[PDB]
Order: C-alpha cells, then structure tokens, then sequence
RNA sequence: AGGACCGAACCGACUAAUGUUGAAAAAUUAGCGGAUGACUUGUGGCUGGGGGUGAAAGGCCAAUCAAACCGGGAGAUAGCU
RNA sequence: ACACAGGUGGUCAGGUAGAGAAUACCAAGGCGCUUGAGAGAACUCGGGUGAAGGAACUAGGCAAAAUGGUGCCGUAACUUC
RNA sequence: AAUUCCUUGUCGGGUAAGUUCCGACCUGCACGAAUGGCGUAAUGAUGGCCAGGCUGUCUCCACCCGAGACUCAGUGAAAU
RNA sequence: CGAUGUCGGCUCAUCACAUCCUGGGGCUGAAGUAGGUCCCAAGGGUAUGGCUGUUCGCCAUUUAAAGUGGUACGCGAGCUGGGUUUAGAACGUCGUGAGACAGUUCGGUCCCUAUCUGCCGUGGGCGCUGGAGAACUGAGGGGGGCUGCUCCUAGUACGAGAGGACCGGAGUGGACGCAUCACUGGUGUUCGGGUUGUCAUGCCAAUGGCACUGCCCGGUAGCUAAAUGCGGAAGAGAUAAGUGCUGAAAGCAUCUAAGCACGAAACUUGCCCCGAGAUGAGUUCUCCCUGACCCUUUAAGGGUCCUGAAGGAACGUUGAAGACGACGACGUUGAUAGGCCGGGUGUGUAAGCGCAGCGAUGCGUUGAGCUAACCGGUACUAAUGAACCGUGAGGCUUAACCU
C-alpha cells in the first residue's frame, strides 16, 4: 500500500498538537449556517484517540448546559480547524469510557505537570 | 465506449475543500494493451482483447506467449475483451490510459465479490431466524418450510436455500470516479466496489444515463 | 469463515494449546529434534523461533521474559548460553520441517522438526 | 435511533417530563426515529400544573439522541440520553416556550427553526 | 428417513463408482542413497535430497 | 422452644434445555423444594391376588396391575381377519 | 443384557481463604475417562460479548439477564400481636 | 363468581389501545350455609393481573470460544 | 380405520384475478381539490401494537395501500403446543349412583441419522472426431421492476369565495436488494493492562497454573451492521381498454370491412448474473507432434522397437478460494508460507537500578516494555534433480479453388 500511504499523506495536516487522553482540549470548528461561515468552539476532555494516520480522530467529552455530549473529530478534516490543549491531564488509561458514568466530582481528572 | 482493466488498491477518503470527506476506492489502472482487434469480416462482432500488467517469463505458456508475440507485446497476467462501440478504432499493441476516463463523471465497476464459501440462509438471503427459546426445538436458524403439500409435492425452481455465497460477478453501477491521476496510474472512484484488496477490476463508462 | 485470520486451532482449546507448546518448544530446545505431527510442527516453529530472537540478546528482563514463556529454568539456560550466542548470525529460519510419513496409530503425517545446526 | 416503547426525555417545558414513542412515522414500516424525526409519543409522567397531563397522545420530534448524528466529514456526536420537543399534534410547532439542553444543526429547517431560535447551543 | 425400495447392485456399484484410490503416483528416487521414497518426504534409511538427516 | 428460619451431606423432583435407533427401558446439565422431623437410612421380619397395602393416584404388589406371575383346564371360544 | 454418564450402607477426613463437611486452589494419594490425525463450511448442542432500544417477544418475561456477604441506620398496610 | 348461557353484560380503575385483571351493580340460565356460608394474618416449586430493575426474549441479529457436522486412518450398526 | 396428525402462532412460500395501492381509460348528478361507477392491467408493493388460544373482531396509531381467494381451510420426517380432545382435581347443572355436559377452571411426554423424486450448492467421467492453452458470440434461463414527501412550474388554470390543479422538472425519504470496510460501532477466549483467592517456580522481587477467558478494562486483523456507496430508470418495439384519421358496404352516417396514427408499471427488449451437455456440443487466436518394421480371418485392423512434444496431473509452500473436490498464487533464474528486519497499531510510562517515604506506595531512567492475523522489505527455513499422464500430422464422400 505504497499508493494508499503515498495518496493519504498528500492530505494529512501538519500542525496537529500532541496530546493524550486526559487533556482538556478547546477545538475549534468550521460551522457554516447559509452564506455565514461561522467559526465554534467546543471544549472537553479527551476520552479517546484513535491513530490510523489520515483516518485518526478522537473523541472530546464536554457536559453541556445539561447533559453531556460526546463529539468523535476526524483529527484531518478541514472542518477541525484548531486543536489547542487547555489543561494537560493525568490518567492511567487510554480510553477514558468510565467516566460516561461519572459526574461532577467523581469525573475529576488530575493535572500532569510533567 | 470500452472499459480498462485496474486492480482494487483498497479504500481511503479525500477530504473536500469544505470538509465532506468522500470515501473512495482506489483502482491502479496500468497500462491496458490492445491484443486483439476483432471484426465482423472474421468474428461477427467488433471488440477488442486488451490485457495488463505482467506475468512471469517461465509462468506463461507456449499458447498464451505466441498469442502475445504475435500481437507484439508484452504477456501480462490476463486477458480480458470489450464490445466496440460503432465508431472506434484500435490498433494492436495501442496501450490505453487511464487517461481515457478524463471525462466521464461516473462508471461501472466489475469484480469478483469475496467468496463467504457455504453460507446458511439467514446469511445469505436474509431469511428470518425462529425464536431463540419459548419452546423452539434444534430450529433456530433453519429455513422452515420449503413448499407446500401434495399440490405439488415438488420443491419449485430457484427455491432459496443455503449454499455457496460470494465469489461471483458482481458490477455495481454509477459510481462517481472522483479523480483520475495519470501520473500514478489511479482512479479514485466513490463508494465500494467488489473484491478484496488486490483483485482484478473492470472499469466501463455507465451505461444508465 | 476465517479470512487473513492466523493460527492452527489443533481440536484443542486456548489453554490447552498454549500449555502444549510451551512443552513442546521446550523439547525442541532441549533434545534439537523431535518428531511431532506436520501441523504440530508448523506451528511449533511460530512458537520456538521467537524465544531463540530473545536469547540473542542477553539481560535479566529476557531471561524472565523466556521464563514467562517456556517456564522451565534449563530452558532459559540453553537459550541465552548455547542456542542464543549459537545463531547469533542466522536472521530467521532456526528450525527445518522435514516430512518423514505416516503415524500407524491413525495415519497422521508426521514429521520431525529440528534445529537448524544440529554440527555435532 | 428511537423506535416503539422508547422512554425519551423531554427538552421543551411543556410540562411532560418523560414520554414513551408509540409510533415512528414518516413510513411504512419505518423502525427508527433519528436526527430531527417526527414521533407519535404518549406521556409517561408530567410535572403538576404543566400544559400537557398524564396520558396525552400527540406528536413530538425528537431533539437529541444516545446514537448520534453523523456529520459529512465523518464526525458523529452522541448525546447522554435521548430527548424531544413535544410538537402540537393537528399543526405543529411545539407546545412548550423554552427548550433545554442543547440541540443539533439537523433541525435546521423551515418548521423547527423555532426549536432553534430557542435552545441554548447549535 | 428411510428407503421403501431395497436399492439394486447396479445403483450399490454406480455410487462405489468414485471410490477407488489413487495410486502413488511414481516415487521419487534418492540422490546419493538412490533409494526410493515419497516426494517431499525422508527416505527409510533417513536421507533427504542426498544428505543425511535423522540417522536413528 | 419450634411438624421454627437460611443452607451442605441426605431425601426429593418444580422449570427449561439436551437426550428421544439415548451414555440411561426415565437420565444429564443449569437453576428448584424439604433439610430435628408426620424426617431419612441399614439389617431382619410380617401382610398375597377379588387378596394385600394405600396422608387415595385405580397408586403400588420384582421394568407387568380396573385384578400379579407361573403351570394347568386348553387346541376356551372367535357368525371376525 | 455392555469394561453402561444410573443405583449402592458404614468408617478416616491434612493446608490456605472461609461460619462451614459449601466453594476456590492444593497435600497424601489417585487419575487423564481404550479410537486418533486434520480442517475451521451450513446447521445443531454448551458457552462469552454486544451499538440504540428495553417485553415491542410470547399462550405466558419461557429462557437468559439481574439481585446476592457482614456490620450499622431504617422499615408500611394488615395482623391470630 | 374455579359457579354467568346470552356475554367481550353495564359502569368505574389501570392501558395510546385491556375478551384477561381489580372495584361495583345484580336480570344468581344454573351460589348459599359442616357433600359447610362468608371473612381470614402467615404460608405456597399454587392460579390470574400490574409495576420497578434487568436483560439477544424481541426489533435483527453479529462476532467469538469450545463439542459434533466435513476430510483422512481403524472398527463398524439400524429402522426399511 | 394392518393410521392420510385436523385449530392457531412461527419460518418459508407459491399461483389466480373477481385489483387494496401504483399505472392507462370511458361516463358522471365530473368547475378545481376530493370523489362515485365501470372497462383495461397481476410488474412490484400490500402495517405495528392492546385484549383474546383464537382465525375473526373491536380498539390505538400508522400507511401509497394495509386486497380477495386457491395451494390437504399450503407449511408439525420444518418449529411451537396456547385451544380442542386421554389419564388428576374442582365448580355450576343432570343422574339414586357409577358417571356425564363443543358448560367452566387448574395441571398435563409432539420420535425419525433421508434410499428415490424435488430443490440449493458443488465436483468426477465421457462426449463434442489429432491433442492442448486461452478469449469469446449467444440459443436459452434467472434476478430486478415498490413508493412517499418537499420545492419549482403556480397560488397560475378553475372557482363567487373557501380552496386549488393537469402535463413537466428538481430534490430528499421509507421499505427492499447488491456490494463493501474508508468512516461510526459490535466482536475480537490468539494483543496489552488492572485485580481477588490459592498453588508452584528455594526465598524477596518477578512470573506462571487454576478459578466461566477467574473477574474485569481496552483493543489489531478478519467478519460484521445500526455503518457507507450503488440500484430499481430513461429509451425502443408490439399492444389492452380507450381515443382517432381517411373511408365504403348502407349515394348520409360510420375508428374498420381495404388502408393509417396514438395508446399502460402487464408483453419483447434495454439493466445485472448464469450460459456450447446449445449432443443443434458454435466461433476466434495461439501452441505442439513431420520415425522405422512385422502379421492377418486387409480392416478408420493388430503388434514390436524408437520416440514422449504442446500441455496436464501429481507433489510441495499456500490463498481476502474453500465442507471435500474445485478455483487462484508461487516452487530457487523464487517473496508462496514461516521466521527475521524496519514501520504501524494496541495497551499504557516493563523489569532492573536509583531517590523520597516508617510503610503501602510515589517519582527518575521512561510514552517505557510487550505487541495476533496488518504494512514495506529480506532467501534464514521449507517450496528437489527428476519421475507420471498425454504422442508421432489427425476418417469417408462430395463440392469450389490449386492465379
């Protein structure tokens, strides 16, 4: 599969952050509404990432003005426009699907600081 | 017009400027050389024989390497024949393009699906499987019934039962071919198309409008 | 339907199986040729040739590492002190299948599986 | 993905708290129910002195789901919990004045631009 | 489930039709022992394409 | 204390699945009821065929029960096959 | 009837965890069940997991899933207390 | 009503919708007082109905682990 | 009657048309919208639930519609066993009683390893007239045909207004089918980790066995669906009902008698698949074989020697092919499988050692170690030289050419 390795390199964006689940992360969104091309931001912690080059995404956990959404981002779409990482956090893991059921409290990730 | 033979790549996706990411097959389509032209005056029908990539020295055989020489070419690994359509014209030993396809906006893919071997018929015609428990006895996925009584007394033709499932000709028409790249020798046609990686595809122009 | 899918099953469950290579890559170490069954052996290689790459290098976490797998100490001890140092050079193929007929208990094609110096 | 006998939140206050989905319309044997999709539900539970009572029959459509919606990039979004917006049953348009939670750029459309002139986020 | 004409001798040998074995083919013959075995396989006295193996 | 409670041995047999030319002429597996009592069990004894015994089902009386098994009357009789 | 997955009374009863003769893993001791080798189709049997839904199944929640311990708090109608 | 034919009686409760269920009425075809009447706490591998939880029961099946099934070697039935 | 299992449910159908929807059309007490009624039409489509054993029915909510029948009231060697209709028991009633009631109620064993036909798949033999390798045409056969809603045309036509089109076009759904794994997920007892009890490896540390994979948490490839692509068409021909044009018999009239034109999801094609056993066994291209000598009851006769081609088969390494055969790839002038190397992925920062802490533990080396089926390479191992099968120019007659 040197085509395919070739084909999707052509098209993988460069400056993708590093980060590990555990992070918040604010990602910023091409949201278009008619002729509008508006610009969102949601921001959550990181519960999973899933690498597979152009096919990566990662799921960001935010809990919105009520109940909690779960948004899975294709890492490589020209819709994620921005990726910036808030709060660097400490688990052990690396899916991070515990805390579906956990709030408040108990959905406390420590900071990593190193 | 005619077709070109590729080969199935495997899938990737190719992300819009607008961010819709399209899932795409990719077809290696090599250099088709024409090595056959076929007439009315001597077969009753115009085609040509085209075939593709390339076969071992020792592998191909003295009938298939005389076809070949004649035609003035080098043996690939098949051959395969398209119906000419009224007008055109081919040469023996003319290579053919993936270039061809610069225009056509949408095919019609034609490979050999994968083979599941023998399938049951709740996989293979979507039968609907008995309960699972309440009283139901060695028969959950079996095919009930097969006919009637003693009119007939016969089970009738093309009765859907369980056997062999996959490795067949299967086309898929209208797909949209969303690049063609010369340089690489690629076709990026959307969707899926029959085969596992690395089977061999016949790409036509669709013939629905 | 199995598809790409890898590994003999061997009429035996996963426990099973593991605990019979495991003695079974421990009697190729040990004796440098035995005699099993062609599927046996075919899979016994998948097993064995492995635990020589780890004994190419010699440290206590490869010993331990050996010792988790295999779990004998004389193992461990003929790799890392003879066959480990002994191939050192060869990249890949430390053990020949040669077929060699049929069982008489219930014509099985078996075969014997050697490594692959056996000079002495 | 929400089919018969599904218990849904409610994200309007119309008074209805927690209704059940007795038939997805829009078809003839049409399973599930989805993005922006119009239910038939009756009402499981309600608040005292809400605007609809206990055992009501009527229309909703339903506003978020645990399934999620599946953007053209190949984004999905799940929700925690399905939820809907009790329209009014003979001309639509809901009942309720406020809507809770957040809901989805898929109701944007002619009739549910309401439920989005509401409804704090997206 | 079970037959209600007893089946002829003739219908017994047409399905015993496709019994029959196969022969070896040829077998192949040994390069420094010149002896005969299967192909693919060691020889009686334990050779294999002209070295000696096994040697039991 | 208890025809007490939970629960093994022990006695049983409510459900399901398998089995149904069975591994088995009544079982196996997973659950199930009783489990100091009107309990359960070993060894011996007693009751016998229009008779026994029966917390009663026409149940049981040696894989047999609206009248055991064996032998005899007996080659019953059979306007029926 | 079988070298039969059944039946058959008493006696001895170690370790660790455990209330325990339950249960798990072990000791003494005894076994691997008298056809094997492959392959890894449908289908059947015994099991594991399952998106969203959660009895819509169905004669019927049959089956499965769930609950499950010890201590403390707390506990309604009704009652022969 | 373990009793009611007509009958899914009529009204009410539960349900989006209830021939079953609960309450009531009484025109009891064909209840009824030790072949007991009516109540009845506790009990029941008892019958019927409802609800919470729970789930592959189901929507609609998918994959996996094993034992057969399939191939090879040995033995080698049966009903008909 | 030396047994033809009988309701209902499930699974699986299949035909008829007296058509429920969709399609064409005539009359209308048809303005439009919506209808009523009748002719044509069988392509495809033609609910989910409450109650009840129920078919039915009533009800709730859908739908374009929820057709009517035949098929042993289709289907129990396909499933169930709720009902009817065994043996237990009770109620009401009948009988003095044993009992009895298609009155009611509770409980209650559904066997079969397929020989033949049929059907679904899949091979072996032989034929097709020398052998062999491929590519084909296509007789014929099968699959597929469903449809909503929104928008424009146009708030035009029609109507007093309310309301509201025909014909034509664009979009987007439902149900169904095919493919596929890029995405979202499921699984993933073969990968990594956490953790309980216990046993062992002498012991600490580290590991391993067993407890449903011990219980769990993630997860590669593959398979998959709830995932994502695509499909049902346009068009042509011959028509049904129907509408006509010209036109007499019948100096008018008249769609028909001569002649001519329209006309539907039905019909034949168009689309997809199988397909030369299509014994009517076809076509095209290519490849191979260019020896002698006897015998006779002189035949497309038999035999001996020499030759053994093209190719196939066997064997081996095997495969996104597979029950087995079959099919595909490769066999050393070689990446076919395994190993190995690099990468990726997954898990989540190994062991050892050091430091902090009384200790459990934490931190550093360290995103570490380990990584299945993945990807790119590499002859290290195994794919052996050969043998085997298959022959040696391919009948007769007639015709046209031998330029």
């Amino acid at each position: 599969s040197n085509i395919i390795k070739q084909l999707e390199q052509e098209q993988m964006k460069q400056d993708v952050p590093s980060f590990r689940p555990g992070d918040t992360v604010e990602v910023k969104v091409w949201v278009v509404e008619g002729s509008k091309k508006r610009l969102q931001a949601f921001e959550g912690v990181v519960i999973a990432i899933r690498n597979r080059g152009l096919h990566s995404a990662f799921t960001v956990r935010k809990i919105s003005n009520g109940e909690g959404v779960e948004r899975v981002f294709q890492t490589h779409s020209p819709v994620v426009d921005s990726i910036s990482v808030k709060r660097r956090g400490a688990v052990r893991k690396a899916k991070l699907y515990y805390l579906r059921e956990r709030t408040g409290k108990a959905a406390r990730i420590k900071e990593r600081l190193n | 017009m005619i077709g070109l033979v590729g080969k199935k790549v495997g899938m990737t996706r190719i992300f819009t400027e607008d961010g819709v990411s399209i899932p795409v097959t990719v077809i290696e389509v090599e250099a088709n050389r024409v090595t056959q032209v076929k007439d009315l005056a001597n077969d009753g029908y115009r085609a040509i024989q085209v075939t593709t990539g390339a076969k071992k020295a020792n592998r191909v055989t003295k009938p298939e390497a005389g076809h070949f020489a004649k035609a003035g070419v080098e043996a690939g690994r098949g051959l395969w024949e398209f119906r000419l359509a009224e007008g055109e014209e081919f040469t023996v030993g003319q290579s053919i393009s993936v270039e061809l396809f610069a225009d056509v906006k949408k095919v019609d893919v034609t490979g050999t699906s994968k083979g599941k071997g023998f399938a049951g018929t709740v996989k293979r015609w979507n039968f609907r499987t008995q309960d699972a428990t309440h009283g139901n006895s060695l028969s959950h996925r079996v095919p009930g019934s097969i006919g009637q009584n003693q009119t007939p007394g016969k089970v009738f033709k093309g009765k859907k039962m369980a056997g062999q499932m996959g490795n067949e000709r299967v086309t898929v028409q209208s797909l949209d071919v969303v690049r063609v790249d010369a340089e690489r020798n690629l076709l990026l046609v959307k969707g899926a198309v029959p085969g596992a990686t690395g089977s061999d595809l016949i790409v036509k122009p669709a013939v629905k409008a | 339907m199995r598809h790409r899918k890898s590994g003999r099953q061997l009429n035996r469950n996963s426990s099973h199986r593991q605990a019979m290579f495991r003695n079974m890559a421990g009697s190729l170490v040990r004796h440098e040729i035995i005699k099993t069954t062609l599927p046996k052996a075919k899979e016994l290689r998948r097993v064995v040739e492995p635990l020589i790459t780890l004994a190419k290098t010699d440290s206590v976490a490869n010993r331990r590492l050996a010792f988790a797998r295999t779990r004998d100490n004389e193992i461990v001890a003929k790799l890392f002190n003879e066959l480990g140092p002994r191939f050192a050079s060869r990249a890949g193929g430390y053990t020949r299948i040669l077929k060699c007929g049929f069982r008489a208990g219930d014509n099985a094609p078996m075969a014997y599986i050697e490594l692959v110096d056996r000079s002495e | 993905m929400i089919q018969e006998q599904t218990m849904l939140n409610v994200a309007d206050n119309s008074g209805a708290r927690r209704v059940m989905c007795i038939k997805v319309l829009g078809g003839s044997h049409r399973r599930y129910a989805g993005v922006g999709d119009i239910i038939k539900i009756t009402i499981k539970e309600a608040i005292p002195r809400g605007k609809v009572k206990k055992g009501d029959v009527l229309k909703a459509v339903v506003v978020r789901t645990k399934k999620g919606v599946r953007r053209p990039d190949g984004s999905v979004i799940r929700f925690d919990g399905n939820a809907c917006v009790l329209l009014n049953n003979n001309s639509e348009q809901p009942i309720g004045t406020r809507i809770f939670g957040p809901v989805t750029r898929e109701l944007r459309s002619e009739k549910f631009m309401k439920i989005i002139s509401l409804a704090p986020e997206v | 489930a079970v037959q209600q004409n007893k089946p002829t001798r003739s219908k017994r040998g047409m399905r015993r039709s496709h019994d029959a074995l196969t022969a070896v083919t040829s077998l192949s013959v040994d390069k420094t022992s010149g002896e005969k075995h299967l192909r693919h396989h060691i020889t009686a006295d334990g050779y294999y394409r002209g070295r000696k193996v096994i040697a039991k």
